[PDB]
């Protein structure tokens, strides 16, 4: 269905070089993922830990499809901010069934909903996340060596071009270059991961790779060294493409040099499919028996990985003073976090890896939604600070200081307590559900006997809660640097909006002014639903907690 | 032998190279042909035609790399104006 | 019994490498041309603190064990106690010193008693299900674990407190308890 | 429905009702202080109707509702001896807090009134949970409100005030939730009544007292740890402070009853000597520096760590005297703690916009009614008789002599020090001279809501001191099952 | 007490009500209170369904729990042999 909607989405693309049509294919590409879950939800009825298809090459599992779906449905989120224009006129006069469904409202929205944006006018933005999402789901399904290196290419490609798809900015134009260039260095140290195993072994099959090691777990001539060896040298490939340090340094500078609605999808679903797929490596190869082969295990990165994103992640975003690169370092800390779960491999440890994965996306994107429609707020504001008139590329990234959202609690309060609830569930503070996927991740590696990482990753914590409370205290405790426009609130000058009916006959024509122009409820609505779910876990935790509790009893069964 | 020499060649022309962007892409571009080589040597001493199969889709996406990397750099040379790295 | 004095060369050797290639990277990234011959040129004192910081967090670690003949968590803390002061006197101040002992002074004691997973942790070899089992049912204990526990006193006054007591105090007092009889009758 | 959901859940309605009036009726500033103000008054009698309930008598908690709706993170609520009068103290401040501030928050009306509403619904969710999962899910919850109350209400330094209440409470508390942890992972559960009939093994008792005791001698405060109670508690507004020195800090002495005695039996008896020591210098400094501090603010504030060490001895004597006098000094501390602020943070800060001393002298020739309150609360801070302050530290100092005797007689000098620091406050400000002559404008006294606020703080403190039965009635039987021992002759009767 | 209807029935008000906070539109405008219904029905609508894969979640779980202490109970009956 990804394919077909590729192929179809690119055949309409092709005949048309019309920048209007770039909105009605960002909506059609929300139908066409709607679609791929209606048919990875009908794949979901059977238990079972993988079912090899297509000759073996690519692999189903409940995770697999459990992950596909999350997926599609992160993406239709994203995907929503091409697809609807982002501030609105709203009035009583047209706000019932009959007005919406049988009424029209004409005005001039040229200038009040961008419709000239250059997020609005670019025609293969949609289809370049589509191929990235192919090359996502297909790398969670990937079963063979070769089918790994092809489809991490499919979606490291697709990255390279959606940070350069922006040809007219010099900061995307950079922060796609460092991208496309240390990525190709990433990609060497995969290739020769999964060059050494092939010549040492013989095989492409990772189900033959896991059988090898399981016979060599005993408890002369051909020690398996290589399996851990090269699956450390694989491993630190993809370390660099989850930004987890000491791999982490072009995170910071491309998330903060390309445009925000695109660092949205491109900061969070490499994680989400690159952890799934290092998860079924890192059970599949884990000696059971204590072994020589233990001594020198690939998953060793990983905590040392950990432990470096803690400190690094927390310590470095204490002088960030632009959001995007508080953000991405937030990011490096988080993935300690996942690190740390992914590296302890026992059942409490593998719930709590699942969760936090899904969570931490969840919360990211909410992040990401508050931050891009409080600088799509500021459109009837106006502000003297020569900083924010010395920024660049404003019409990329509108918000790019901390400071910028000084007072912004007087400007919007509820969007300011749904950005408040967001940090504060990236803290860990209860009752909310960050609190809850760090807890989870900490009672696994206590029972595990990692006492000291532990202790780490909670003073970390502490570190890391003072730069999100420098933003919150940015919210909340001075007064706004931002002024309401004072021609768009004149009550000189006001548009004409005109209602018709259902044919094209006039109702009644108004007088609008600035107050009457809101955010589009697409983003509200969005923003809305991520806040109550982190702010209610407590009251809905059942349903989300038992999907992991099963997918974890089956991975571990048997 | 000549595959690590090869693969050490392409790692420090790509990380101690203070000239240019394009020759950045060349040094992945023998990176690549390094571990081509090991896996090509490896094939014929196995008997496997899977490793050849292997080898050409490396060719494949190597050159679909190569082309997005020099559709990248055009862009940031339109608007940087040097595609020369810069040090001091 | 081990060799402090060769062990700690090994610990310098190891440690002291990793910052030959700091000091490697520090010559590559400078700005300004002053030829190969410079990594001991600026570069040789970087190198010789990990060298310095790394030796002596071994003999002294090493030279720990020797004093007494027993492995255990604490003698990394003394080394990596030595460590650490050894760190401030390239700075040469005394709040360094105590600062930097103090911190991989403790990092290396928690590490070590608690077992980092750096290596993997100790392995289960057992029923997982049982220990918790049995840790979580046995409710009851017999007397004498608790005694040997917290003593016997201090509101532990089990039956047989004040037959006993009244020995203990004689041996050491050589004073007979008889309470007085405190009634005109009996 | 429980009484014990209604308690928390009427605070939601006054958020939800002060939140959408704007939308049926430019709603006067009044009307929310007057919803909010109801809201908790109402909390006050459903609270007062449970405990005219209240059984004085029964081990089983009381109040429970069946849910057999398990989940993963379900919210269990009950009511015995030990954490009703924390509840009972808890409804009864917030109205006199609110008042307290009926004049003084002038902006953000709406915003104070809503996180001291959500304050109060977090705070009474402590002592009503029954699992120690849900303890320290309600014991963290508070410090995001209490975070954004101080920098929007606060004083000049309220910046780093916030910053230091919130990540002290976070550091110590993650010590404390990897505590909780280990727990559960050894019962399975956290529910009070399983968990409190396991058992523990000693090296076990030993590391879990550490991380509760560190999270819980950051949030007593005991000194050396106590410099965010001396930041947060003057830069915070005056109910902020006021629900911050009454009710936060008695968070930590309730913990000790459900979380440190009677799943820590061992570990406790044995590293007792630590505690006194803690306990006794922090005695011993907090009455010292006290003695020198020139905002009047910070005095009241500091004078508290000096007292909450007093009722952390009496927890930790494993004597039903201490234990119950602990409670009962903890209990009398919130009502004269609430009025000094009140008296310094209310009533001298109102009128004069400065907290300095310097600038205070014989404000007894001006202020008849506010010198009289100001002596009998600085009486009660000094334990004087007729005070149910004196009740709870006679009972706690007998109870940590008869534990410890040099840690009782080493806490037996706050007889002589609190006098010293409670009455050289009172006549620097009420005495002393005529009036302060940096007074250009002569002073009005209390007004009515000053007076009774005050009457009522004063009130309880008296009340109780002649009669303590009324608390200490419902707390024997309870709090017999959180002693550890046994006598010779007395033990396995048959 | 919470009923997996009737708290996402709940939730959706709420949705509706964190809507117009955050857009600043007046809550419990006349003209667009049909919201409400439409926002708390589609929650009572996700209530139902969470309630029927609650159902097919016991289940599985309880078929594990009893193919553990099967897997356990053969597993000794062995040793003891
Ligand atoms: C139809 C024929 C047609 O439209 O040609 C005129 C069309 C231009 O006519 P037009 O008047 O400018 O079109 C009006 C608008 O442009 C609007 O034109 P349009 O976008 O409505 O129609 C273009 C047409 C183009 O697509 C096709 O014609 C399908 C063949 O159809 C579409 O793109 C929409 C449906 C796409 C179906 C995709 C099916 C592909 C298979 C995917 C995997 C299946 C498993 O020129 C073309 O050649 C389009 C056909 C594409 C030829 C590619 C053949 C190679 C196949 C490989
Ligand atoms: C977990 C939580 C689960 C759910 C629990 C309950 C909470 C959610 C309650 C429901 C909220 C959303 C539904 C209501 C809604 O959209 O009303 C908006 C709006 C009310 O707001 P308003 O501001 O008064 O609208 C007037 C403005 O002028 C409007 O001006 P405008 O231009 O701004 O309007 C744009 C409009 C235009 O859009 C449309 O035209 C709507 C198209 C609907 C297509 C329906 C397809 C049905 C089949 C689908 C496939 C099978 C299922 O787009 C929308 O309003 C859609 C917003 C969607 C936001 C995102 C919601 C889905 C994602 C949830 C996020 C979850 C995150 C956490 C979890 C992460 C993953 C685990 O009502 C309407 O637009 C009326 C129609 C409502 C839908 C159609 C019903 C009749 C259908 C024909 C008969
Ligand atoms: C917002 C917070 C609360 C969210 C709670 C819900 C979370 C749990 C939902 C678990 C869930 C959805 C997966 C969505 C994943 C989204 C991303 C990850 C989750 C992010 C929060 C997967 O259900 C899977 O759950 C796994 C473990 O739980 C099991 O393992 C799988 O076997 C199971 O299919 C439930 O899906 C369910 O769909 C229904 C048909 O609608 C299926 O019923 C049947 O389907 C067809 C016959 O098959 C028939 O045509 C249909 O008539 C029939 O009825 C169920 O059988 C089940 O498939
Ligand atoms: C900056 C201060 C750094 C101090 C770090 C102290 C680290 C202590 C480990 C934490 C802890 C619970 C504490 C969790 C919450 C408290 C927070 C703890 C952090 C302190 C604020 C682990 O907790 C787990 O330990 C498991 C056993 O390992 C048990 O299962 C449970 O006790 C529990 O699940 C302690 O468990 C302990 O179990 C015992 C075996 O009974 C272990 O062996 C002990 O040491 C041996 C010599 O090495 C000796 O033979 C002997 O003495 C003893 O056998 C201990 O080593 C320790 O592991
Ligand atoms: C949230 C998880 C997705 C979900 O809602 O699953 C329900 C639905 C399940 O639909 P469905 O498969 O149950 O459709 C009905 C089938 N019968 C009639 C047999 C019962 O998931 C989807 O397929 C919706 C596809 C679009 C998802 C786009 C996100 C909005
Ligand atoms: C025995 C174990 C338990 C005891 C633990 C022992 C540690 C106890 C001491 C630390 C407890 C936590 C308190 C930290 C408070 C620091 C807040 C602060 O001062 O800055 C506010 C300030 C507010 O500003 P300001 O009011 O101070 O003045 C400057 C005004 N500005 C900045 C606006 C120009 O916020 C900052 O920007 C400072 C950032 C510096 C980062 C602080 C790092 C320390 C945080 C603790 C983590 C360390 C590990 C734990
Ligand atoms: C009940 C006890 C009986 C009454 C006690 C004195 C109350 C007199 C009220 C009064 O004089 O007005 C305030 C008086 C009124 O003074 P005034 O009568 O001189 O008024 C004119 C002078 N000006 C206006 C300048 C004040 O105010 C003061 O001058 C000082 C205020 C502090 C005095 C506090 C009195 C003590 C109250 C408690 C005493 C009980 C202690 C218990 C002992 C310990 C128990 C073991
Ligand atoms: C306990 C376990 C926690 C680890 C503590 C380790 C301390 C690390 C802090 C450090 O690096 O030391 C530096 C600190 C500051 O010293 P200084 O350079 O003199 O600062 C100027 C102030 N006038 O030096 C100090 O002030 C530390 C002095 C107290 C050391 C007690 C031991
Ligand atoms: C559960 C937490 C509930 C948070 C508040 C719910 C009600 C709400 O959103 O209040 C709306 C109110 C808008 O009021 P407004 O007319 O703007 O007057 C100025 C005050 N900001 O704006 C506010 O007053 C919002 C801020 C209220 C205080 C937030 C406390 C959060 C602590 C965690």
């Amino acid at each position: 269905m990804i394919m077909i909607s590729i192929l179809s989405l690119l055949l309409s693309t092709s005949v048309t070089l019309r920048r209007d049509m770039s909105i009605l294919f960002n909506r059609i590409s929300i139908i066409a993922l709607a679609y791929c879950i209606l048919h990875d939800t009908m794949s979901l009825s059977f238990i079972s830990k993988g079912i090899g298809l297509h000759g073996g090459l690519l692999h189903i599992t409940n995770l697999t499809q459990i992950f596909h779906i999350f997926i599609f449905i992160i993406s239709i989120l994203i995907l929503q901010l091409t697809s609807f224009y982002p501030r609105k006129v709203w009035i009583p006069e047209y706000s019932s069934l009959k007005d919406i469904f049988f009424n029209k409202i004409l005005y001039y929205r040229t200038k009040i909903i961008n419709k000239m944006g250059e997020h609005m006018k670019i025609i293969e933005y949609p289809l370049i996340l589509l191929f990235v999402i192919s090359g996502a789901v297909f790398l969670i399904s990937t079963n063979d060596l070769v089918s790994i290196f092809l489809s991490i290419e499919l979606q490291s490609y697709g990255l390279y071009l959606l940070s350069t798809i922006y040809r007219n900015s010099e900061l995307s134009t950079t922060g796609g270059l460092i991208y496309f260039l240390l990525g190709g260095l990433s990609s060497c140290f995969i290739l020769l991961g999964t060059s050494l195993l092939y010549v040492n072994s013989g095989t492409t099959s990772l189900d033959g790779l896991y059988i090898l090691n399981s016979i060599s777990d005993v408890n002369s001539w051909y020690k398996p060294y290589y399996l851990n060896f090269s699956l450390l040298i694989f491993s630190i490939g993809f370390l660099f493409k989850v930004s987890a340090a000491p791999f982490h340094f072009w995170s910071p500078d491309v998330y903060d040099a390309i445009p925000t609605i695109v660092t949205t999808f491109v900061a969070i679903i490499a994680k989400i499919s690159i952890f799934i797929f290092l998860l079924e490596l890192v059970y599949y190869t884990n000696s059971n028996a204590n072994s020589y082969l233990s001594e020198f295990s690939w998953t060793y990165a990983l905590l040392i990985s950990s432990l470096l994103s803690l400190i690094i992640g927390t310590v470095v975003g204490l002088t960030q003073f632009r959001i995007k690169r508080l953000l991405a370092y937030s990011t490096i800390s988080h993935v300690g976090f996942i690190l740390l779960a992914l590296s302890v491999s026992s059942i409490e440890s593998t719930q709590a890896f699942i969760f936090y994965l899904i969570q931490y996306s969840i919360s990211n994107l909410n992040a990401f939604f508050i931050l891009i429609t409080i600088g799509f707020s500021l459109y009837g504001y106006v502000t003297n600070n020569k900083e924010y008139k010395s920024l660049l590329d404003k019409n990329n990234s509108p918000i790019q200081l901390i400071s910028q959202l000084k007072g912004y609690f007087y400007i919007n309060p509820l969007l300011s307590l749904s950005l408040a609830i967001t940090i504060f569930s990236f803290v860990g503070v209860p009752p909310l559900v960050g609190f809850f996927a760090k807890q989870m991740v900490l009672s696994a590696a206590l029972d595990n006997g990692y006492i000291f990482l532990s202790l780490i990753a909670i003073i970390t914590s502490v570190i890391g809660a003072v730069y999100y409370l420098n933003v919150i205290k940015e919210i909340f405790f001075y007064s706004p640097e931002h002024e309401v426009n004072p021609v768009l609130n004149e009550s000189d000058s006001n548009f004409s909006l005109r209602i018709l009916n259902e044919k094209n006959v006039l109702i009644r024509s108004v007088l609008l002014k600035g107050r009457n122009i809101f955010i589009s409820s697409p983003f509200s609505i969005t923003i809305s639903i991520i806040t109550n779910v982190i702010l209610l876990f407590i009251f809905m935790n059942k349903e989300w907690l038992s999907m992991g509790t099963i997918l974890v009893q089956i991975l571990f069964s048997a | 032998n000549i595959t690590l020499i090869l693969f050490l060649i392409g790692i420090l022309g790509f990380v101690l190279n203070r000239k240019n962007i394009i020759l950045m892409l060349i040094s992945i571009e023998i990176m690549l042909l390094s571990i081509t080589f090991l896996i090509l040597l490896s094939s014929l001493n196995m008997d496997d035609i899977i490793g050849q199969t292997y080898a050409i889709y490396i060719i494949v996406v190597a050159g679909a790399e190569s082309a997005i990397g020099l559709g990248i750099l055009v862009a940031f040379y339109r608007l940087r104006g040097s595609i020369a790295i810069e040090y001091k | 019994p081990k060799d402090a004095v060769h062990l700690g060369l090994k610990g310098a050797a190891v440690v002291g490498g990793i910052g030959l290639l700091f000091a490697a990277v520090r010559t590559s990234l400078a700005r300004k041309n002053v030829g190969p011959w410079a990594i001991f040129t600026r570069n040789g004192k970087l190198a010789a603190t990990f060298a310095a910081v790394g030796g002596a967090y071994d003999f002294t670690r090493a030279a720990a064990a020797n004093l007494r003949e027993k492995e255990d968590w604490v003698n990394n803390g003394i080394g990596g106690l030595f460590a650490g002061a050894t760190m401030g006197l390239t700075t040469g101040r005394i709040p360094r010193v105590l600062g930097f002992a103090a911190l991989t002074g403790v990092v290396l004691a928690t590490a070590e008693y608690a077992g980092s997973g750096l290596r993997g942790v100790f392995k289960r070899d057992v029923d997982e299900y049982e220990r918790k089992e049995f840790l979580r049912k046995n409710r009851r204990r017999p007397i004498e674990e608790t005694l040997a526990e917290i003593g016997e006193g201090r509101g532990i006054k089990p039956p047989g407190y004040y037959e006993r007591r009244a020995q203990r105090l004689k041996e050491k007092y050589g004073v007979d308890i008889n309470p007085v009889c405190a009634d005109p009758d009996q | 429905m429980s009484l014990l959901y209604v308690l928390l859940i009427i605070p939601i309605i006054g958020i939800f009702l002060i939140s959408t009036i704007d939308s049926f009726y430019f709603f006067n500033v009044s009307y929310y202080k007057k919803i909010a103000l109801i809201t908790t008054i109402l909390n006050l009698i459903v609270s007062l109707i449970i405990y005219i309930l209240f059984d004085f008598s029964n081990n089983q908690f009381q109040f429970i509702q069946e849910n057999l709706d398990l989940s993963f993170y379900d919210i269990y609520l009950g009511v015995d001896g030990v954490s009703i009068y924390f509840v009972l103290l808890t409804t009864i401040i917030m109205p006199i807090a609110l008042v307290s501030n009926w004049n003084s928050i002038t902006n953000n009306i709406k915003s104070y009134l809503i996180i001291m509403l959500l304050l109060e619904t977090l705070l009474l969710a402590v002592f009503l949970v029954l699992d120690v999962l849900l303890f320290y899910i309600f014991f963290e919850s508070i410090l995001p409100p209490l975070f954004i109350l101080i920098g929007l209400f606060g004083s000049s330094n309220k910046v780093r005030a916030s910053f230091y209440i919130f990540l002290y409470t976070l550091l110590g508390s993650l010590f404390l939730l990897l505590s909780i942890l280990t727990m559960s992972s050894i019962v399975g559960t956290t529910y009070f009544d399983v968990l409190l009939k396991s058992s523990f093994e000693y090296t076990t008792q030993l590391f879990l007292f550490f991380g509760i005791f560190i999270a819980f001698a950051v949030k007593t405060p005991v000194w050396g740890l106590n410099s965010w109670l001396l930041r947060a508690h003057v830069e915070s507004p005056l109910g902020g402070s006021i629900v911050l020195a009454a009710i936060v800090l008695k968070l930590s002495l309730y913990g000790v009853f459900r979380l440190i005695l009677p799943i820590l039996p061992q570990a406790s008896l044995n590293l007792t000597y630590i505690v006194y020591a803690i306990g006794a210098i922090t005695v011993l400094y907090a009455s010292f520096s006290t003695l020198r501090t020139v905002d009047v603010k910070e005095l009241i504030a500091y004078s508290s760590v000096a007292h909450a060490a007093i009722y952390l001895m009496g927890v930790f004597s494993n004597t039903i005297q201490g234990l119950e006098g602990a409670i009962l000094l903890g209990l009398a501390h919130g009502f004269v703690s609430s009025g000094l602020f009140i008296c310094a943070g209310g009533i001298l800060y109102d009128r004069t916009g400065t907290r300095l001393i310097y600038f205070f002298r014989g404000l007894t020739q001006i202020m008849p009614l506010f010198s009289l309150f100001f002596f009998i609360l600085c009486l009660g801070n000094a334990g004087t008789p007729l005070t149910l302050n004196f009740v709870g530290e006679f009972m706690s100092l007998y109870g940590t002599l008869e534990r410890l005797p040099i840690a009782g007689m080493l806490a037996s000098t706050s007889i002589i020090f609190s006098a010293a620091y409670s009455i050289y406050m009172y006549n620097r400000i009420a005495f002393g001279g005529s009036v302060s002559l940096y007074f250009i404008d002569c002073f009005r006294d209390l007004t009515k809501r000053e007076f009774f606020i005050l009457f009522t703080l004063v009130s309880f403190t008296v009340i109780l001191g002649i009669y303590p039965s009324f608390v200490l009635d419902g707390l024997h039987y309870n709090i017999s099952s959180v002693v550890y021992g046994i006598e010779p002759n007395a033990s396995y009767l048959t | 007490m919470v009923n997996r209807i009737l708290f996402w029935t709940g939730f959706g008000l709420a949705v509706r009500f964190w809507q117009l906070g955050i857009e600043m539109r007046p809550f419990f405008n006349r003209k667009s209170l049909w919201a409400y219904p439409l926002f708390g029905g589609v929650g009572a609508s996700f209530g139902y369904w969470l309630q029927s894969i609650d159902e097919k979640q016991t289940k599985m779980l309880e078929e594990r729990k009893q193919a553990i202490l099967e897997k356990r109970a053969r597993r000794a009956q062995r040793q003891a042999e």
